[PDB]
């Protein structure tokens, strides 16, 4: 049909500085070009058409500016909004195509995570099972790293993790692990530890509780 | 109020077809194309036809040519898409445009055997009374639900400042994900906090108040 | 019994070109193109009340029906050629009065009149002046600003079937009537049935859809 390849396909920046990402083509599309972006979780928002002409509605501060075969978005003095992945798109000739979608994140500063563990929800334990949840909360970068003991031992069988992408307000990463367990399996042990190992500190962060004394 | 309203969960089992529709309703129904894309999990963007509403011409992409079907209705301002024999690789997010301006809400279609079940919503609290800070961070973990997706609120849209939200993990068959909330300690145990699930695949509204703890321990 | 079957039809000649008849004579049916679709619905019309009947001066009429119909289809698709290439509206210069006297002189003509004279001619220019047009029609209807319907903030593609409506009703007219002028009776027969067609093909595809279900009180898609 008609690639669109569409570099980078990662990058940083900070508040304040100008990010720019370029769109080619590998047909000559007449300035029907179109940028758009995607947000974790949201329905994708559309910038630019056009080559230059800004939707109505978008900050003054989206610079759209290419012409034929090669094209590119500018956003002059990033702001902290502004994360997500961006998409262009070509629509001179069918079929449409699509680019790659560059992923554009904010260098923060280095934040330790809030760390915080949950024993199984007594509703749980009634209904047959037994999750025990571990937050791994607000931290830069986005790097970061859990291990689960249990009585002094430790395991990792049957733990599901999962990251967020960038905080809106925060820019920040967290992360969320949850091993879980039959009522039985849980019930057989007592300790139950999350430490958490960051790029912040040397020391683990860690918390913990006691089947038992609770 | 410009906007184009989709199902959001579309449950069908493989070898059958399903019938994905548009609402659009904020403008002029016969003043723009209308186009279905298609977005696999974590990929990009892949066009599928675009029909224009006023006059009738629809232009399909090669490789969904005999797959789908666009079709529009003039008076109720609503487009679908006819989608044909499903197979286990047409599970994505398809989307409803008003051109490439305006995209639509998204409806999760996904092609599976399985049957649907909603999700068991659990309350996380703070455990041993471990007052060791100025602000408390509890949960809510919903667990075991399919298929895809399944929104997550608090305080019915109040709680919004400090929420984080994690991405569904399947495990064994079956979408697991949590919720984390961050609130003022002299707040949380003082005034009410709930989390909402709510999982359309299975018409299924959830509510879940956060007691304390036992305390009991 | 095919007989009685064949009675049917002719009704579909006294109401199918009645309910076009009346239509044309609402504010905004009235056009110049619309005022040449009347012409040819007279033409069916009487066809089906002086032809038709008596065949299940009575050929007289036959002639000057027939030689008035690929005579008017050639009025048109040199009228739409006008428009098309014409520089401001897709609008023909052929002003409402101008439009009746064309009219007129297209029955005189016809009834001062052969398979060359009356059929070749008229249908020879009216498919190479009317392929002129489909053929600009594509031009012109994707010189539009790509732009344009999907990120909005003069011919288009709603114009653009106009010519389909009026490409098929002058693209039945030759299949019925060209194994006619190229089983005799049979082949006679064929060219009745574009009598029957011109009120089927104006549903489905132009604005006649909803003008047809008025006169009618509601019908259905109410």
């Amino acid at each position: 049909d008609i690639k669109m390849t569409q570099s980078p396909s990662s990058m940083y920046a900070s508040l304040g500085e100008r990010v720019t990402i370029t769109c080619k083509a590998s047909q000559d599309i007449n300035s029907y070009l179109s940028w758009f972006q995607q947000k974790p979780g949201k329905s994708p928002k559309t910038l630019i058409y056009r080559a230059n002409r800004l939707v109505d509605g978008v900050p003054s501060r989206f610079i759209g500016t290419g012409s034929g075969q090669d094209y590119s978005l500018t956003i002059s003095s990033l702001d902290y909004a502004d994360m997500g992945i961006y998409y262009c798109l070509q629509y001179d000739e069918f079929p449409y195509t699509f680019g790659g979608g560059t992923k554009l994140e904010i260098k923060r500063a280095d934040a330790a995570p809030t760390v915080s563990i949950f024993p199984p929800s007594s509703e749980q334990l009634t209904s047959g099972g037994a999750s025990v949840v571990c937050f791994l909360n607000n931290f830069y970068p986005k790097d970061i790293n859990v291990k689960w003991k249990i009585d002094g031992s430790e395991r990792q069988n049957g733990v599901l993790n999962s990251w967020t992408d960038q905080d809106s307000k925060d820019s920040t990463y967290s992360m969320s692990s949850t091993l879980t367990l039959t009522k039985d399996e849980y019930e057989r042990h007592n300790s139950y530890t999350c430490e958490a190992t960051h790029k912040t500190s040397t020391s683990p962060i860690v918390k913990s509780f006691n089947r038992n004394e609770c | 109020e410009v906007q184009l309203q989709q199902s959001g969960a579309e449950l069908a089992r493989p070898g059958a077809s399903v019938k994905l529709s548009c609402k659009a309703s904020g403008y002029i129904f016969t003043d723009y194309y209308i186009n279905w894309v298609r977005q696999r999990t974590g990929q990009g963007f892949e066009w599928i036809g675009e029909i224009y509403p006023g006059s009738g011409n629809i232009d399909y992409n090669e490789r969904f040519k005999d797959k789908a079907t666009l079709t529009a209705d003039k008076s109720s301002s609503t487009a679908y898409m006819q989608l044909s024999s499903l197979t286990s690789e047409d599970s994505a997010v398809y989307f409803c445009v008003r051109g490439f301006g305006y995209w639509g809400q998204g409806t999760t279609l996904t092609v599976s055997s399985a049957k649907t079940t909603p999700p068991s919503v659990y309350p996380l609290a703070p455990g041993s009374a471990a007052q060791t800070n100025s602000a408390v961070t509890l949960g809510c973990l919903v667990k075991g639900y399919f298929p895809e997706p399944v929104t997550v609120t608090w305080n019915s849209g109040s709680l919004s400042s400090g929420v984080h939200t994690f991405p569904a993990v399947l495990q064994s068959d079956l979408y697991t994900l949590s919720s984390s909330v961050t609130v003022p300690s002299s707040t949380w145990p003082s005034e009410t906090v709930t989390c909402n699930v709510a999982h359309p695949a299975s018409s299924t509204k959830v509510d879940k108040k956060i007691v304390p703890r036992d305390c009991g321990c | 019994g095919m007989g009685i079957v064949m009675s049917l039809i002719v009704l579909a000649i006294v109401f199918g070109n009645v309910l076009v008849i009346t239509a044309i004579a609402f504010e905004r049916l009235q056009t110049v193109t619309n005022y040449f679709i009347t012409s040819l619905a007279c033409a069916d019309l009487v066809m089906g009340l002086a032809v038709v009947p008596f065949g299940a001066f009575w050929t007289s009429i036959d002639v000057l029906c027939v030689t008035a119909s690929i005579e008017t289809l050639c009025v048109i698709a040199v009228d739409r050629y006008f428009a098309i290439t014409s520089p401001f509206k897709y609008q023909s210069l052929l002003t409402k009065n101008k439009a009746r006297v064309i009219i007129l002189m297209v029955w005189i003509v016809s009834g001062l009149t052969s398979s060359i004279v009356s059929f070749y001619v008229p249908l020879v220019i009216m498919v190479f002046v009317y392929s002129r047009v489909f053929q600009e029609a594509k031009r012109q209807l994707q010189k539009i600003d790509k732009s344009e319907g999907r990120f909005h903030v003069k011919f288009c593609l709603k114009e653009h079937k106009a010519l389909k409506t009026l490409g098929i009703i002058m693209g039945t007219f030759t299949l019925c009537w060209l194994p006619f002028f190229i089983v005799y009776i049979l082949l006679n027969w064929i060219g009745y049935v574009n009598s029957g067609f011109n009120p089927l093909i104006y549903c489905r595809s132009p604005d006649f859809r909803i003008a047809f279900q008025e006169l009618l009180c509601l019908r259905r898609s109410s």
